[PDB]
RNA sequence: ACGGAGGGGUACCACCAGACGUGGAGUCUGCGGCUCAAUCUGACCCAACGCGCGCACCUCACCAGGCCCGGACGCGCGGAGGACCGACAGCCGGGCGCGCUUUCGCGAUCGCGCGGGCGGUGGUGCAUGGCCGCUCCCAGCCCGUGGCGCGAGCCGUCUGC
RNA sequence: AGGUCUGUGAUGCCCUCAGACGCCCUGGGCCGCACGCGCGCUACACUGGCGGGGCCAGCCGGCGCCCGCGAGGACGCGCGGAGCCCCCGCCGUGGCCGGGACCGCGGGCUGGAACGCCCCCGCGCACCAGGAAUGUCUUGUAGGCGCCCGCCCCCACCGCG
């Protein structure tokens, strides 16, 4: 039972034509698929 | 002078293809029903493999234009992983099909499983089989025949063997098994062909004039 | 030419490996000679309960297979690649009767 | 839990890069090649088995055979053993 | 469970080129010797049993193929129904036949 | 069928004449009882008790605990404006993205409900098949024509050697 | 109404079927012990035990060199068979050098993993031919002596020979 959360707007990390997100793919960054 | 570790491969490539052949023997078997097979042989040419089949009506097994045959053949080669068109296969006919003990039972069961009841089935087998020129032939049926208390009911004609070396020659014997609503009814077939092929029942003398 | 060649047939029953020894034999004083030797019988052995449950009586089934082996290497420098054919194809074919060719 | 180290320390004892001798039975090349996955299966053992009906219990080896004494004498007379002596 | 559809065609083909397959009963982690497919993995790869067992299962249900199982093995056979259908995954056209009716012998 | 009825035969799973043993001790193994969370179960005169072909894991059924669906196929609804499925850090946990505080991913290979499957060393061997055991280390069992009896039955198939 | 639904894609009718009696993992158990009995093994000694030497089988069958008391181990190649018995000595009727259970230090093998199996030094249990009762046996037989296969990662007082 992991509690997930609903989000809509899955596309907006960038204004417009923008790189926010660190082709393509606190504590630091976790990269997603491997670490 | 001699090592017995090099002719263990000639004696161990005997023994897998005598193995192989009783896979068949079971897959025909379960497969072949309509077309009044009975068995199989075999013979392991090194370029290819020859399966010589023995079925009363081969045309139904033959395929139009040889289909049942080919697609067989392709399905063998994958499991005993041999390359296709070195597995191919030649079929034979059963000309004395009373003399054959499987094709008979198995004709019962088709008979058995269509409602007939058993007296009529066991005593057409055998006027089929004495037709065919034969010295005896004994049916049985046992299972739950009635409402409960399953009992064995045999019926017979001729004379029969039982006992001796002689009843691995003269003596073709075979089993089923059926599955209805009430149970099983287990079903088997023994005829009894004395002046078989050439070979000669002992105790037997002829004299002359 | 040459090639040292030799033949090996083997057959769990008797009858059909005597046969093919006097067919062989037969087509094979040409090229050459084929005498026979015949091998030690392997035998092999293969104890069972005769139940499937243990019950009654210790009883027990007794099966073998017994294997017969004969071996013509007499061909020798006597048959060529393609003389061993010739008979090879000439002498009958038995269903079951294994046979391999070496040098 | 990549990010997850020892001390070199505990790294040397570790078991020597072998072969874990267990290899299982494959009676024919055909039966391989070769989450949830992490420990499905892990515990590889010999696993030989019956080529007729799948026991895991009193199974003839010898000869190579690998066949169950009672799925034996139903299929012996075909495969050629006989009943003499 | 999650099938890759290179695994599907795979399977396809095969039948159609060999009209059958015989396969085991087994449900361990193992590798398939035969059907091969290449998805830039090394030459070929190989699939894994729980994949061929599901695609199996679910042809023969919808009528495609029949089984006769045996001595612990599994041999199907396509259909008539069946070619008409794997006629048209693989693309192929109308009129095309399989292999074991070329003729072998 | 039985007879502490008679008459003929027979066999070291019967005796005579003899031989070698067991039941005596220690120990291996199996069987009932006690104990335990469990000490998994079948078989009980001959005709159960090293027998159901060597139990650290598997085998394996029983005890204390945890992953997975590998829910075929049909109808209704929903879904790519996102069905289902994986993972770093840090804990809880025997352990594992098992669960947890968070946010990255993957992409219809489907989700839910209703019918319907698959599977199961689960019960009944007093519902069955097949295979064994015993009756039986036996010598006995039957058909056609005919004859005797209302008939069940008898003769054939023998009170001799 | 003998045994087997726990050998099987042999099965009728029941029961279980998403906190599963399905399948997979980690541990424990099937071996636990005041007690009754079934098949076997080892002995109770001089028609013997210990040490040294000589020598012959069959189902069938694999060996060299070097380390280590040994069990075992590192390398490298295709080649190959025993107990009783016989000869010479010691012991000298003493629960003694008969017997080898139990226990205390130590060295190795299998395996992912010893609770398993082998070897060495020391300790040295019952047992003096066995009550009422009972089994098997007629020539290469009984008995005595050992050797191979099966199941098997290791292991035979069992079983087939």
């Amino acid at each position: 039972e992991p509690k997930k959360v609903r989000l809509a707007c899955l596309k907006y990390y960038t204004i417009k034509g923008d790189t926010a997100e660190p082709n393509c793919g606190a504590r630091h960054a976790d990269r997603c698929h491997c670490g | 002078i001699v090592r017995r570790d090099e002719e263990n491969v000639y004696y161990s490539k005997y023994l897998n293809d005598c193995i192989m052949e009783a896979e068949l023997h079971e897959f025909f078997s379960r497969e072949l029903v309509d077309a009044g097979y009975a068995s199989c042989s075999l013979c392991r040419t090194i370029d290819s493999i020859c399966v010589i089949i023995q079925c009363a009506e081969p045309e139904v097994v033959m395929g139009d234009n040889h289909y049942r045959l080919h697609k067989i053949e392709y399905l063998l080669a994958g499991r005993f992983m041999c390359d296709p068109k070195n597995f191919n296969i030649w079929v034979d006919k059963i000309i004395k099909r009373g003399l054959s003990a499987e094709i008979m039972v198995d004709n019962l069961r088709a008979k058995l499983e269509e409602a007939m009841p058993i007296r009529r089935a066991a005593y057409s087998i055998i006027r089929t089989a004495m037709r065919a020129g034969a010295a005896g032939c004994e049916v049985i049926v046992a299972g739950k025949l009635r409402a409960q208390r399953a009992r064995a009911n045999k019926f017979k004609e001729g004379c029969l063997i039982s006992t001796g070396h002689p009843k691995r020659i003269f003596l073709a014997e075979a089993t089923r098994h059926i599955k209805m609503r009430q149970g099983v009814i287990g079903v088997k077939v023994r005829i009894y062909n004395p002046n078989i092929r050439g070979a000669v029942m002992p105790d037997k003398i002829e004299i002359g004039a | 030419m040459h090639q040292k060649y030799t033949i090996i047939v083997v057959g769990k029953d008797l009858k059909l490996v005597e046969r093919y020894v006097k067919s062989i034999v037969k087509e094979g004083r040409a090229f050459g000679i084929s005498g026979p030797c015949r091998a030690p019988v392997r035998r092999l052995t293969i104890t069972t309960r005769k139940s499937p449950c243990g019950e009654g009586t210790n009883t027990w089934h007794r099966f073998e297979l017994r294997m017969y082996k004969r071996t013509f290497w007499v061909t020798c420098g006597g048959n060529d690649i393609s003389t061993i054919l010739s008979k090879t194809v000439v002498i009958p074919g038995i269903q079951v009767t294994v046979e391999v060719e070496e040098p | 839990r990549n990010l997850g180290s020892c001390g070199a320390e505990d790294l040397d004892s570790r078991v020597h890069p072998s072969t874990i001798f267990w290899p299982t039975e494959a009676d024919n090349i055909n039966l391989a090649s070769g989450m949830r996955e992490t420990e499905f299966c892990t515990h590889i053992a010999h696993k030989r088995e019956c080529r007729i009906c799948g026991n895991y219990n009193s199974v003839y080896r010898k000869y190579g055979l690998f066949i169950c004494r009672r799925c034996f004498k139903e299929n012996a007379g075909k495969i050629g053993f006989v009943k003499l002596h | 469970v999650h099938i890759p559809k290179a695994v599907y065609k795979a399977v396809y083909a095969h039948l159609y080129e060999n009209a059958s397959l015989a396969l085991k009963e087994y449900w361990r982690v193992g590798n398939v010797p035969g059907i091969t497919y290449v998805d830039e993995n090394g030459k070929l790869c190989n699939p894994t049993y729980l994949h061929v067992n599901c695609i199996m299962q679910s042809l023969e249900s919808r009528g495609v193929v029949k089984d006769t199982f045996a001595w612990r093995h599994h041999y199907y056979l396509l259909t008539e129904k069946g070619e008409q259908f794997i006629r048209k995954e693989l693309d192929l056209t109308d009129d095309v036949l399989p292999t074991p009716y070329s003729k072998p012998s």
